[PDB]
């Protein structure tokens, strides 16, 4: 449209479990702080899953 | 000294001129003006900006 100058912007919104969902707000089932919050991200692994 | 005194006599004395005057004005021309271009006012954020 008119009046917002030559750019557009948009937003994507990552999965909760995708590899590039880098947080901080991740708490484990034990309620401990953990590193990743993204629980197992785009793991295909069992044992990483489980 | 230089009353218009006039004798018994009358005769040519005393005789006086007139003159005039003249003013006169013109008039000048002037003027300026701005340009803008289609962008200037299509991509810019305010529409009311003529």
């Amino acid at each position: 449209p008119k009046h917002y100058g030559k750019t557009i912007k948009v937003y994507e919104y990552v999965p909760l479990l995708d590899d590039r969902n880098i947080n901080d707000q991740g708490i484990d089932a034990s309620g401990a702080t953990i590193v990743n919050g993204n629980l197992y991200g785009s793991s295909k692994d069992i044992g990483n899953i489980t | 000294s230089k009353l218009p005194l006039l004798t018994e006599n009358g005769g040519r004395v005393n005789r006086v001129g007139f003159t005039r005057i003249a003013r006169e004005g013109s008039i000048h021309k002037f003027g300026f003006f701005y340009e803008f271009t289609q962008e200037s006012i299509d991509f810019d954020s305010d529409d009311g900006l003529m």
